[PDB]
């Protein structure tokens, strides 16, 4: 799943297989690094734009400032809405995408950018 | 032979054959008209009208048109928000009405000429407490799919008040077909007694879903409140050992109801069944049954009024008939041994509280009789089977299950060799060998793999979670 | 001859009448809550009543402000249930041992 995506003013950064359904039993770590004084801005691209009506886990991307699970907790998304772009200083944004034993959905595609 | 008719309304396809219910009533007609047993000096025709679904209005038009034309009853059609309509007009002219669909009775309607053949849901969802209360269970699950089904089991639902039961609700969605959203989460929340409520069709539309994500295991307990269970596909079920529990208010042990629901089947697949959704070929489903008990019990009434006749009464005449009020007490105090079995009327409401219910579950061959229950005793059960216990316990080779294992120095190593081996035979060790003695005196078909967190397992202090082979277990 | 009806209460009565008018066309104006039967197709009413499948939500919304555990509901007669539907599915999720009478 890795696709290492250091050092770049701003890349695409999508969840595996993106046009197809994202494979079953994933949970590949991805990792978004600034070098000091500048700033992240994530864009995320939506495949699909409908309301849920509901909100739950087994399928969850959250979004982290500093290392995994030792950094606070920003939001944990799911479903098929676009998340609102996220504009923090933290300086790191490490993102992970989860999955559970089914229920494959549409995928997601983001970019990245520095400033 | 006296000419006596009566009103059919079949709320039907508008296209293609005839529903069920249509033909099992023209069934009635006709094996009334052979055995001279029950009416030998009257013959009795019949009418019938056919309607678009759920078209108040319209069903009204046609009582007006049968009317017009005289009849003894009119066999009400088989949804509500027709019946409410066509039992209006039946009460305000003077004609008995007879229905077979449960409707939500309105709160406080003084209607007086409506009998009703399908068994009172008050009566049924007692049952159901009875036999939750049975297999002593305290975390059941109730599912439903349309909103009244709240209303119908409204007897359940207050009950938690008064034994010691916590159960949630869920919904199936308005689709069909995709409910593994609602069975992913059932299965997370570890609900392993779950009471389904759905006409037996989106029943066996739900239990290939559940298979799909398999629930269909020795774990899981669904009680199927629906009456045609005998309809499903038993087959690809009956060797995984759930616990399926439904009713059958459909009385097959008589001689007479297996003939006559067998000459049914020679004349039902004459129309075509429906080979994909997982139905039996040529079963008579209760909403049939129910129209054939219908004719008869209206037979054993008009035998014992001959003076009765057919006049033409008119809508726009609003002056009742002369015959309703007799008619209508000697109809709710009838008496018969229908398809259904024993046949009775609450003399309060005209409605019907009163049966005997066949208890049934799934064994391996398949559904079978365990049990008797109706509203007057309490539920009787004679499974008291006993069973010495074979030598090979639990299987000659049944029930494959998965095994989860670890590696550890003595106990259990991946084979070691040059050649890569794949399976159950790539493991060698003390455990695996516990496990091959197990498999020769079981009959075990196991499939052997390892943890991918990698650990013995313990209690987590974070959450209460685990974490290992416990977690997993 | 009428531009529109304005219907009647009880809800066995307002069905019928829902009916008739959208089977002629004239439209039809109600004022009491129904349960609307599902599977029906008609199209030349509509009702004023706020319909409780949002009613319900704010029930619910208030009584998780109350931070309440424990919820006792009472209802009147059948329809009710249907009017609280949307509570009475309440604790498959959150944390509200309710009881019913
Ligand atoms: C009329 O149209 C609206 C859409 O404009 C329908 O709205 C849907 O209503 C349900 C509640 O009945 C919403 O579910 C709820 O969403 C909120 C916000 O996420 C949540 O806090 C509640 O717990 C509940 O999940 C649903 O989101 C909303 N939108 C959608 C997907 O259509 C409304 O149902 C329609 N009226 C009727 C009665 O059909
Ligand atoms: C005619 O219809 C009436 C109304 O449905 C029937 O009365 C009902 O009878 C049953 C059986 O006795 C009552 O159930 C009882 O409930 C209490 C709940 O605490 C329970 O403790 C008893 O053991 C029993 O289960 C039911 O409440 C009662 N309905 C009323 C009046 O509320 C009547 O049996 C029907 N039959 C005839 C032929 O009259
Ligand atoms: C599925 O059907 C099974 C039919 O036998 C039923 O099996 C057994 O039912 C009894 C009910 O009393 C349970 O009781 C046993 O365990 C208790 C507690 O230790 C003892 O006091 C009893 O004397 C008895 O040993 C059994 O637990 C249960 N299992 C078996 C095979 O003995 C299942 O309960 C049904 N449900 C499920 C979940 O499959
Ligand atoms: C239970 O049912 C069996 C079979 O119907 C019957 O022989 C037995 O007498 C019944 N026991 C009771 C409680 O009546
Ligand atoms: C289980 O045993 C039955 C009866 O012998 C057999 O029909 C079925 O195919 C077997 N299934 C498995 C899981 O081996």
């Amino acid at each position: 799943c890795g696709i290492w995506v250091r050092t770049s003013n701003g890349g695409h950064f999508a969840s595996p297989n993106y046009p197809d359904s994202y494979p079953p039993n994933k949970e590949c770590i991805y990792i978004l690094e600034a070098a000091p004084r500048q700033r992240i801005e994530l864009t995320f691209d939506e495949r699909y734009y409908i309301e849920p009506s509901f909100e739950c886990r087994f399928d969850h991307l959250e979004v982290r400032d500093g290392p995994f699970g030792f950094s606070p907790l920003i939001d944990r998304y799911c479903g098929m809405k676009s998340p609102a772009l996220i504009r923090s200083t933290g300086r790191f944004m490490w993102i992970k995408f989860s999955s559970d034993e089914e229920l494959e959905g549409l995928g997601f595609r983001a970019k990245y950018s520095f400033i | 032979t006296h000419v006596l008719r009566f009103g059919g309304i079949f709320e039907y396809v508008e296209s293609g054959p005839m529903g069920a219910e249509e033909l099992a009533f023209r069934f009635a007609v006709n094996t009334i008209n052979r055995n001279r047993t029950l009416l030998p000096n009257t013959t009795l025709t019949y009418d019938t009208q056919k309607i678009n679904l759920y078209d108040s209005f319209e069903a009204s038009k046609k009582a007006c048109d049968q009317l017009s034309l005289g009849v003894a009853a009119i066999l009400g059609p088989s949804h509500s928000s027709s019946a409410n309509a066509v039992q209006s007009i039946c009460n305000a002219l003077g004609v008995p009405h007879i229905q077979t669909r449960w409707k939500h009775q309105v709160s406080d309607n003084k209607d007086s000429f409506y009998v009703s053949l399908y068994p009172d849901f008050s009566s049924l969802s007692r049952a159901i407490l009875d036999l939750v209360q049975f297999f002593k269970w305290k975390t059941v699950t109730v599912v439903y799919d349309d909103s009244t089904g709240l209303i119908r089991l409204q007897e359940l639902i207050k009950a938690p008040s008064r034994y010691n039961l916590r159960l949630k609700i869920r919904q199936l969605p308005a689709d069909t077909k995709d409910a593994k959203p609602l069975l992913k989460e059932m299965k997370r929340g570890k609900e392993f007694h779950v009471i389904f409520d759905c006409s037996h069709e989106m029943a066996a539309g739900i239990l290939k879903q559940a298979l799909a994500m398999g629930m269909m295991t020795e774990y899981y307990h669904y009680i199927f409140t629906t009456l045609d269970l005998f309809a499903l596909d038993v087959e690809p079920y009956r060797y995984s050992g759930v616990n399926m529990t439904g009713f059958r208010i459909l009385n097959t042990e008589n001689t007479q109801v297996s003939s006559i629901i067998e000459k049914w089947s020679m004349e039902r697949l004459q129309a075509p069944p429906k080979p994909d959704s997982g139905l039996l070929d040529g079963f008579m489903t209760t909403d049939a049954a129910l129209m054939y008990d219908a004719v008869h019990v209206v037979s054993v009434a008009v035998q014992q009024f001959p003076q009765m006749t057919v006049s033409s009464l008119q809508c726009n005449r609003h002056k009742p008939w002369r015959f309703g009020t007799r008619f209508m007490s000697l109809i709710k105090e009838a008496h018969w041994e229908g398809l259904t079995g024993r046949i009775t009327f609450n003399k309060t409401n005209g409605l019907r509280t009163d049966f005997d219910l066949d208890v049934i579950s799934l064994k391996e061959e398949g559904l079978e009789k365990i049990g008797t229950w109706d509203p007057a005793s309490g539920l009787n059960m004679t499974e008291s089977q006993k069973g010495k216990p074979a030598n090979i316990t639990d299987s000659l080779s049944n029930r494959s299950l998965i095994v989860t294992t670890i590696l550890e120095e003595p106990y259990v190593l991946f084979k070691k060799s040059d050649k890569p081996l794949y399976g159950n035979d790539r493991f060698e060790g003390y455990c695996i060998d516990l496990l091959r003695e197990l498999s020769t005196i079981l009959g075990f078909t196991y499939e052997i793999r390892l943890v991918e967190d990698g650990k013995y397992g313990a209690q987590d202090d974070v959450n209460g979670q685990w974490n290992g082979m416990v977690r997993e277990l």
